[PDB]
């Protein structure tokens, strides 16, 4: 956990965006890469409820998130349903993330209330998925990963960031919920977590018209793919802007392709 | 419910690599624990000759235990840190299955053989050289897992194997991450989410006062513990197991073993000692002038070590009872211990004849 250049994370799962759109060709007969977009962050914000509901802190949602994201980048939609994925995802994390293993009770009735109470336009009937399914799907999800577990985020490097301008308490709070906004996108896929905080940085200054100019020079980084990150946190703000989940993921998740029964 | 494309399944299920198939194991099981079995194994195909271990953890599914070792040992590459080499994952029984280059020896294994030609008075230490060295690389594994954020807790003699013949002859290998965390893992304010502990030996005297911080300070204390007993044969702070088991943090006679051999600290060895959240039960139960004519060096003294050795010197800053006084792993590899002739060596065993017997397999029933 203490080097990114040497991680599984840096070394497997920092993937090619041409690869990534290659791969989910397989999806996107069915879905236009618009609605592929929406569907991920309508589970983005399953997975940010369960962890809410669990009282999980965002550490571990984050990683629940990045493990969804992975799996789907490989594989397809259809391959395992991702309303069995997303609370699975969440599981396996707490573990990970020394939280511990949530009782078979509260993670089925985590899932059950929130997608009866926070869901219920996407999810008419109540989820269907006992405990033996989650730890059925936890063992696939786990060899399906190649056993890659530990996950880095962008927000230990932002709070090292803020404490270097000595602006802390200024742009913090800010800039850690852009932060959790970029889970909307395919960021944690494409690039290091401190390229992902400096960016948030950025855009926070934006935001908040504070000039940082200087230190932003000062800093040795690829300040090129710095922009692009901050062009794709400027963009998922009008999406989100045009983007009504509640009128539109029933229909979104209708021609999402489903997994083919057995013959 | 069929949450799985068949397609896929099918797929998957044809092209796993099952242990099974891939290993032979039966009746070669070397080794038991709270971790699970330990098997020596060879390839069914003949393309190497090589011997491997597999471990099967204990239990069905994905335990805290399984989960960090997986976790970590997926990220860690160092030459004194046991090497994950593959994960199988047996979707039948749900047991998982952890694949590594086999280690022949181990520290408990060395030790028991030299304590027990001392007690068939037929005697042998452990030689000087082989000593240092061992100690040098442990230190340097554990120096590597610190400076990457990792925390061992459960250093102790069965966890640091040796490498017999072969292209890493003599190589230490820290093995079993089953209670590793990071600097930054959450506490947890009730039990420690970690297998059972029945024997507390290598346990620091902070952790028996009820100190809940993971620190690194923790396993270097464990690795003074290991030092020791190289030096003696036996385990320095051997205690009784208690007759009735809790799982709360202090241990009465442990603590009691550790001061007729230390001391008991005075308030300026240990100024935070009246911080632990035990420190009123230590006033309880014990009083200082019980343990007045006890230290290291009449400890050590006694088990032929010179105190004026550069062993006992370094031996003492690994030992040191307040942990913000204790030595770190850096600070010990820079210790001139290492640096007086023999200097240590890569292969522990110098090129020469290891005399210790290849592990025996178990045929028992459970
Ligand atoms: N508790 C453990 O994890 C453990 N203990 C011993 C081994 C081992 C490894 C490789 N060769 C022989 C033994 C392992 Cl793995």
């Amino acid at each position: 956990a203490g080097n990114f250049w040497q991680s599984s994370h840096y070394l497997q799962w920092i993937l090619d965006k041409q690869d990534l759109l290659k791969e989910r060709q397989k999806d996107l007969k069915f879905l236009s890469e618009e609605e592929y977009w929406k569907l991920q962050i309508f589970f983005t914000n399953v997975i940010q409820a369960l962890g809410e509901h669990l009282k999980l802190r965002q550490q571990v949602i984050a990683t629940a998130t990045v493990y969804f994201k992975r799996f789907y980048a490989r594989y397809s939609l259809k391959s395992i349903d991702p309303v069995l994925m997303a609370p699975t995802c969440v599981f396996l994390a707490s573990k990970v993330e020394e939280f511990g293993v949530v009782s078979n009770t509260r993670l089925i009735a985590a899932a059950t209330s929130v997608l009866k109470t926070r869901f219920s336009y996407a999810f008419p009937k109540e989820f269907p998925y006992r405990m033996n399914h989650i730890l059925e799907c936890e063992f696939y999800l786990l060899e399906l990963m190649d056993c890659c577990l530990i996950v880095y985020h962008p927000y230990r490097p932002l709070l090292q960031y803020v404490q270097d301008m000595g602006q802390e308490d200024m742009l913090l709070p800010l800039a850690w919920r852009i932060v959790n906004d970029t889970y909307r996108t395919d960021l944690c896929l494409l690039y290091p977590p401190f390229m992902i905080a400096l960016a948030c940085l950025h855009v926070a200054c934006v935001v908040q018209q504070k000039d940082a100019r200087q230190w932003f020079a000062e800093l040795s980084v690829d300040m090129e793919k710095i922009l692009e990150i901050i062009r794709v946190i400027l963009k998922l703000y009008e999406q989100w802007k045009n983007f009504d989940e509640r009128k539109e993921m029933a229909t979104i998740l209708s021609k999402m392709p489903k997994p083919k029964p057995p013959p | 419910m069929e949450f799985m494309d068949y397609d896929f399944k099918v797929k998957l299920s044809s092209e796993r690599e099952r242990v099974e198939d891939l290993f032979e194991y039966e009746g070669c099981k070397v080794g038991r624990g709270t971790y699970g079995h330990v098997y020596k194994a060879k390839r069914k195909d003949g393309k190497d000759d090589k011997d491997y271990a597999l471990k099967q953890i204990e239990g069905t599914g994905i335990s805290m235990s399984a989960c960090r070792e997986i976790a970590l040992l997926r990220e860690l590459k160092h030459p004194n840190v046991i090497s994950l080499q593959k994960v199988f994952l047996s979707h039948a029984d749900r047991k998982v299955w952890l694949l590594f280059d086999y280690a022949e020896h181990d520290l408990w294994h060395i030790i028991k053989f030299h304590r027990a030609s001392k007690a068939n008075k037929k005697p042998v230490q452990l030689p000087r050289g082989m000593v240092k060295s061992l100690l040098y690389q442990i230190l340097d594994g554990i120096h590597y897992l610190h400076a990457n954020w990792v925390l061992h807790r459960d250093l102790k003699p069965a966890n640091i194997l040796v490498m017999g013949e072969g292209p890493e002859r003599g190589r230490v290998k820290i093995a079993d991450m089953g209670f590793a965390r990071l600097f930054n893992s959450p506490l947890k304010p009730l039990a420690d989410l970690d297998p059972v502990v029945v024997t507390f030996w290598y346990r620091a005297p902070e952790l028996l006062l009820g100190a809940r911080h993971y620190t690194k300070a923790i396993d270097i204390w464990a690795i003074g513990c290991i030092f020791a007993e190289l030096l003696t044969s036996e385990p320095i702070f051997h205690c009784r197991q208690e007759d009735i088991k809790t799982s709360n943090p202090y241990h009465h006679d442990q603590l009691d073993r550790i001061f007729n051999v230390m001391g008991f600290p005075a308030d300026k060895d240990w100024e935070d000692i009246k911080k632990m959240p035990e420190h009123s039960t230590l006033m309880k139960d014990f009083r200082r002038n019980t343990y007045t004519n006890c230290s290291l060096i009449k400890y050590m003294e006694k088990h032929k070590v010179k105190p004026d050795s550069k062993a006992f010197h370094l031996l003492q800053k690994l030992l040191t009872m307040d942990p913000i006084k204790r030595i770190t792993s850096e600070q010990a590899m820079q210790d001139p211990y290492f640096l007086e002739d023999p200097l240590p060596t890569s292969d522990v065993f110098a090129g020469c004849q290891i005399p210790y017997p290849k592990r025996e397999f178990l045929t028992e029933e459970e």
